[PDB]
């Protein structure tokens, strides 16, 4: 598909961590890191052969 | 150690009379105490034979009652006929049921009175509702009433179950008591004279309803059971087919969150992959129409249970569906007529409007696949093709049941269906002529058998002569051997004892892929299994004929070709009452050595041809195809993510692309799920179908009263693991009533837990489900030694058949067609081997097994036997046990659930150790002694025979192996090579595995290669006696596993076993006298 | 390489039909990248070639 | 047209994608049939007459598709094809065959 | 013996 210039799209806010949760928010960072770990497990490929 | 009390209570309840007396008999391995048991026996017989009170002696011999072991209980009660009704009147205070004749399509498929369908007995037949099982309806009713009576005083959740099942049995018994009970004859058939004035389909409905209501543990079970039992009384053709049909759509609605994979045939490697469920809209309209039919039939609660799940479409509430999918197949069989069952298949729509671009490609692909199978052996001139005649003639035992024909072995007449016996007959009378293949035409149409399975159509079975088998055998064995390592033959990719039974879909499931799965069981009368299919094979044979130089091989190929010529035009004998119909059916069905793999080929070619037509509108890469008989599935991956419209349009294109070859289909496309005959997947989790009727069978087998109880217990265990759970006490009541034997009109014997649960040819069940039991005691050892002496029995029929002239001629012809000039040194060996394959003929087996049971019974009556030292398994375990020490452990949970429907203890084990990952040879097929047998034959020899044969000198091994069709040079080479010493250990492995059901049942599902199980089994290593450390580690594993199953908790072990005992056991190794019954195995995959 | 003359034939035929159908046009045939776009399976092209 | 099964034969025995199996990839051939060739034959002519931009949709594993696509891009112009799919096709051709 | 014929 080609999209005209009449079209639009919204950009996400991808501004980095303003809080530094890896600096003495260890209880939150554990959950976050676990969340990204278990998410990453769902996308690493299976050893097909 | 609880069963015998239930036996006693059953006896007390069923008989209830002053005249009903109860007579235990005991035994002990210690002489003095045994003589006191003998005394008690004696005095009891006397007292019984003098109308004196028995209750006084029971104190005097208290020691025997506490420490000695029970065998059996006798029972003296007279005829006292019709007492079942005289008890049953109380449980029938509900309203009886009225049929509704305008439900089933046909007339005779309604549950109306026999006289409205068979006024004369000369045209009556009970075969359309025959349970075909050696157990009575009255047995079932008595069992239910005993359960209800003993559970008449409980106050718990059990009482909430009891009120429900009591209401169900009220609903049933009101209907029954309205007319009465049909009375079984000696053969467990039901004659005209009882059914003449009663409904024809009352028996199967009754039994099925009893089985269902005995499998109620929850509210939804009550709703489902009440909603099927009351409608299955009238509808008998469109019910299990109805509720079992939507499931195929429902699997396409469950999001995967977590997955299982397969690598090689039992490997797993789980994946946390998530996959959504891109279901189109029109399949919901289809599903809605199906539910409208469901409500239109008279179903209220179970659509609601199917309706409230769609609000979430969650996988946690989903096992209900799976439970429901098993509640459909426990209603019975649709035993309709041969005619109308054939016409489910014999409706044909053959048209000169199909493509020609498709069939020519189809034919060619079949040709090419055949050539891939047969290029190497046809070219390198393998021995097994040259001597295909002799190969098939040895392998006749692994064939189908030919049509009954009148034989005579000297001074008898036989109507055997076994084709080896047919061959024996035709050699003598000059009729054996395997090169001239018979036609199949008007002058000689073909018989039929019926392959049934509930909730589906009836398939047909060819029943051919013995030339067709011989032609097809060798070529089909090389084709199968080729398919052992080819992935795409789902029926046959294995490593010599397995199948890819956990599927190979879940590798490439993702947001971009889809999978089209399709039932192909109705594709037997179709236009693509006729002419093109046969002609492709004919073409392949032409190429292969030009791919060899020897003449025997070209003749064999020409005979296989001529077989396909005759199969291209084939007529079919079908009676209907008195007259006989014959219909042109020049196509494929089962009942042949070739049908399975060849249908797999043809479906593969068909799907490969169809799947190159979706390519006209989509770009995809075919990642995997699998074809197995009555189903097939292909996965395919896209350049992007999937939508509803691509699914819909692909489905329409697939449907129309099958229509272009004039082929009907309920085309099914999905993203997460499949449904097939033997299994189905939802959300990356394998479920299974629990549809094995226990109290009703498919056809009438040949087993005894005894062994059908064992078969039923295996099916019970299986169905329980699948999810369909029946209350175990009812099953035990059935087992005791089926092992009960009438010695007179009023004497009847009932064995005990310690006779039925011991490893022998008489094992039936286990005291604790999912656990075989062994013997650490004197007494279990004692009786095992006794029963092995009695398991070996004779068959006078076999002895007299082997002494006639025709059998002798057959052995002589085998010899001189194989080797000559040793007419009194090997030929006798060949006769002894032919004896090993006469036993397939059923009456011989019945003679032998009835002899075993009678010999058993003449020491169940009287006291016990010492059996003279013959070593068995419990002798070994007796010596392994006293150097153990148990300690409490605590394993964590690190393995994933993928069979939710299991009981929670087995799942807890699977959720703490792994699931099995290999499959080690029950047959020892990979063993170097067996790779000769699989090269020159197909023959089994049972692991008892191999374990015995290896124990002999190096001389008779040659005789025994050459007698199995093998030549002499390779046997001599095997003995000189000293490979049997490299195979004692494998054979013993397989032997011990067969003895202990390690590849048969629950133990097939467990990882003994685990690191977690191993660290508990701390038996240090000594070395150079591998068998002992092997059995020690295995038995210690079994200890831990049995403790886990029976108590949930875990334990460790430790065995600092002394070398002295290592050496004492090394000599006891290869002199074992033990055996396990064939009828006791419970294959989870049937 | 061994479909040479057949593809010669195809190319001439295609161009011929294009020009002879071009002749049956009355509005200026102008070139633009449109919004949506016809699919074309290269497997169909292999079937053709 | 040519009978399809002949071409299937020679393509099968020279490509031999039974041999070029990882082990699971069932790499038998994909669409060669009639009633797709003429679909394309209509598509090309009608798109060039209408000046309808048409895109490509393929799987690079089927390198035969690209071997036919290079002919296609040769004879049919390049400004008729949307640039993204054209670039994709060309780039697969270069990274697979030429360099 | 008895026979009825279809095609």
């Amino acid at each position: 598909r080609n999209l005209p210039s009449t079209a639009r799209y919204i950009r996400p806010n991808l501004l980095q961590d303003r809080l530094n949760l890896h600096d003495n928010f260890e209880s939150l960072w554990d959950t976050i890191t676990t969340s990204n770990y278990i998410l990453a497990r769902s996308v690493v490929p299976d050893l097909k052969e | 150690g609880k069963y015998n009390l239930i036996l006693s209570e059953y006896l007390s309840f069923i008989y209830n009379s002053q005249s009903a007396v109860q007579i235990p008999i005991y035994y002990s391995s210690n002489s003095e105490l045994e003589n006191r048991c003998i005394e008690f026996h004696s005095k009891c017989l006397e007292n019984s034979k003098n109308g004196l009170s028995l209750k006084k002696l029971f104190v005097e011999y208290s020691d025997v009652i506490e420490n000695a072991t029970l065998l059996s209980i006798l029972s003296y009660s007279y005829d006292k006929y019709n007492a079942v009704e005289r008890k049953l009147v109380k449980y029938a205070k509900g309203k009886p049921l009225e049929a509704d004749l305008t439900v089933n399509e046909l007339d005779y498929e309604n549950n109306k009175i026999t006289s409205e369908l068979f006024p004369t007995a000369e045209e009556y037949t009970d075969l359309l509702m025959d349970p075909a099982i050696l157990t009575s309806l009255s047995s079932n009713l008595n069992a239910v009433m005993f359960w209800l009576e003993k559970h008449e005083n409980d106050v718990a959740e059990k009482l909430k179950i009891y009120k429900r099942r009591l209401d169900l049995f009220t609903i049933v018994a009101s209907t029954v008591n309205k007319y009465g009970v049909p009375r079984h004859n000696a053969k467990y058939r039901y004659e005209y004279e009882v059914m003449k004035d009663k409904p024809y389909y009352l028996v199967t409905w009754a039994n099925s309803s009893i089985e269902m209501l005995m499998s109620v543990f929850s509210h939804e079970d009550y709703l489902i059971a009440r909603e099927l039992i009351v409608l299955s009384y009238s509808n008998r053709s469109t019910l299990a087919k109805l509720v079992s049909s939507p499931m195929s759509i429902l699997v396409a609605l469950v999001d995967i969150n977590g997955t299982f994979i397969t690598n090689e045939e039992l490997e797993l490697e789980f994946s946390n992959k998530y996959v959504r469920a891109i279901v189109p809209d029109q399949t919901f309209d289809e599903l809605k129409q199906m539910l409208d039919n469901m409500r239109k039939a008279g179903l209220t609660d179970i659509p609601k249970m199917i309706q409230d799940w769609l609000v979430d479409c969650s996988i946690e509430k989903f096992p209900l569906m799976a439970k429901i999918y098993s509640w459909s197949f426990h209603v019975g069989f649709r035993k309709q007529k041969m005619l109308d069952a054939a016409l489910d298949q014999l409706k044909t729509e053959y048209t000169e409007d199909v493509d020609d671009e498709m069939y020519r490609e189809y034919t060619m692909l079949i040709r090419d696949e055949v050539v891939k199978m047969l290029e190497e052996p046809v070219k390198h001139d393998d021995h097994l093709l040259q001597d295909s005649e002799l190969a098939g003639l040895l392998s006749m035992s692994s064939a189908s049941n030919g049509e009954s024909r009148q034989l005579k072995f000297g001074r008898k007449t036989i109507f055997s269906t076994k084709k080896n016996m047919h061959v024996m007959d035709d050699m003598a009378n000059g009729r054996y002529t395997p090169g001239i293949i018979p036609p199949v035409n008007v002058d000689k149409p073909i018989p039929l058998g019926r392959r049934d399975v509930p909730g589906r159509r009836t398939r047909i079975i060819f029943i051919l002569p013995y030339e067709y088998f011989i032609a097809q055998h060798a070529v089909v064995e090389k084709m199968l051997i080729y398919a052992k390592h080819t992935r795409e033959y789902a029926e046959f990719y294995s490593q010599s004892n397995q199948l890819l039974s956990y599927g190979d879909v879940t590798r490439f499931l993702s947001n971009n892929s889809m999978v089209l799965y399709t039932d192909v069981s109705q594709w037997d009368s179709s236009q693509h299994n006729t002419q093109p299919f046969r002609k492709g094979i004919i073409m392949g044979l032409d190429m292969l004929a030009n791919m060899t130089n020897d003449a025997r091989v070209i003749q064999t190929l020409n005979l296989y070709k001529q077989t396909q010529i005759n199969l291209m035009d084939s007529y079919v004998q079908i009676p209907d009452g008195n007259v006989i119909k014959k219909i042109q059916y020049g196509a494929v069905a089962s009942g042949e050595k070739q049908t399975k793999a060849a249908n797999s080929i043809a479906n593969l070619a068909l799907i490969k041809t169809v799947l190159s037509r979706i390519s006209n509108k989509y770009s995809f890469a075919t990642k995997i195809i699998r074809v197995d008989g009555d189903d097939n599935y292909a996965v395919l991956q896209f350049n992007t993510e999937v939508t509803k419209q691509m699914v819909q349009d692909v489905s329409n294109d697939v449907r129309e692309t099958y229509a272009r070859m004039n082929t009907k289909v309920k085309a099914l496309v999905s993203t997460v799920g499949i449904e097939i005959a033997k299994r189905y997947i939802a959300g990356g989790k394998i479920f299974f179908r629990a549809g094995i009727n226990l109290l009703n069978n498919e056809k009438k087998g040949q087993s005894t009263q005894w062994d059908q109880a064992a078969v039923l217990y295996s099916n019970y265990i299986v169905n329980r693991l699948r999810g369909f759970e029946t209350d175990r006490e009812f099953i035990l009541t059935k087992i005791m009533q089926m092992t009960s034997v009438a010695i007179t009109g009023s004497l009847r014997l009932f064995p005990s837990e310690r006779v039925l649960t011991t490893n022998s040819t008489f094992k039936v069940f286990d005291s604790e489900d999912f656990i075989i039991e062994y013997g650490t005691t004197d007494d279990e050892v004692y009786i095992q030694r006794a029963f092995m002496s009695l398991s070996s029995q004779k068959s006078g029929i076999a002895d007299e058949i082997a002494a006639s002239s025709t059998f002798k001629n057959y052995v002589s012809r085998l010899s001189e067609q194989l080797l000559f000039s040793k007419n009194n040194i090997v030929s006798r060996g060949i006769a002894l081997t032919e004896k090993a394959k006469l036993n397939s003929y059923a009456p011989i087996s019945l003679e032998k097994r009835r002899a075993q049971i009678s010999a058993l019974l003449t020491m169940l009556q009287k006291p016990v036997t010492f059996k003279s030292s013959k070593i068995t398994i419990n002798d070994i375990l007796r010596d392994i046990k006293p150097f153990f020490t148990v300690n409490e452990a605590h394993l964590p949970i690190q393995y994933q659930k993928f069979m939710p429907t299991l009981p929670d203890n087995v799942q807890y084990i699977i959720q703490c150790i792994g699931s099995r990952t290999y499959q080690i040879e029950d047959d020892g097929s990979k063993s170097a002694i067996s790779r000769l047998i699989s090269k020159y034959s197909v023959y089994k020899p049972s692991i008892e025979e191999l374990y015995k044969v290896i124990s002999l000198h190096e001389n008779e091994i040659q005789l025994y192996l050459i007698s199995l069709g093998i030549p002499k040079i390779d046997a001599d080479t095997y003995v000189g090579s000293k490979i049997y010493s490299q195979d004692k250990y494998r054979i013993l492995e397989s032997y011990v595995y067969n003895l202990l059901s390690i590849n048969y049942g629950c133990y097939q599902l467990f990882d003994f290669n685990s690191p977690d199980l191993e660290k508990l089994i701390r038996i240090p290593f000594k070395g150079k006696i591998p068998a002992v450390t092997f059995i020690l580690h295995l038995y210690a594993k079994l200890e831990v596993i049995n403790h886990a199953i029976k108590n949930g908790s875990w334990i460790s072990l430790f065995c600092n076993y002394p070398k002295s005992e290592m050496i004492k056991l090394w000599k006891k190794m290869w002199n074992i006298t033990s055996l396990r019954s064939p009828y006791t195995n419970a294959n989870f995959f049937q | 390489s061994n479909r040479l003359g057949q593809l010669v034939d195809l190319t001439r035929l295609l161009a011929y039909n294009y020009e002879t159908l071009m002749a049956c046009i009355t509005m200026n045939m102008q070139h633009v990248q449109t919004l949506t776009t016809e699919k074309l399976q290269l497997t169909s092209v292999t079937s053709l070639c | 047209l040519v009978s399809t099964e002949a071409q299937i034969q020679k393509m099968s025995q020279d490509l031999q994608l039974e041999a070029l199996t990882i082990q699971s990839e069932t790499q038998f051939l994909t669409g060669i049939n009639s009633q797709a060739a003429n679909d394309c034959f209509k598509t090309l002519i009608a798109a060039m007459l209408s000046q309808r931009t048409m895109s490509l949709d393929f799987v690079t594993t089927n390198y035969m598709s690209l071997i036919s696509g290079m002919w296609l891009l040769t004879v049919v112009p390049n400004d008729m094809f949307i640039r993204e799919s054209l670039v994709a096709c060309q780039l697969a051709i270069i990274n697979t065959i030429i360099y | 013996v008895q026979y009825e014929i279809l095609q």
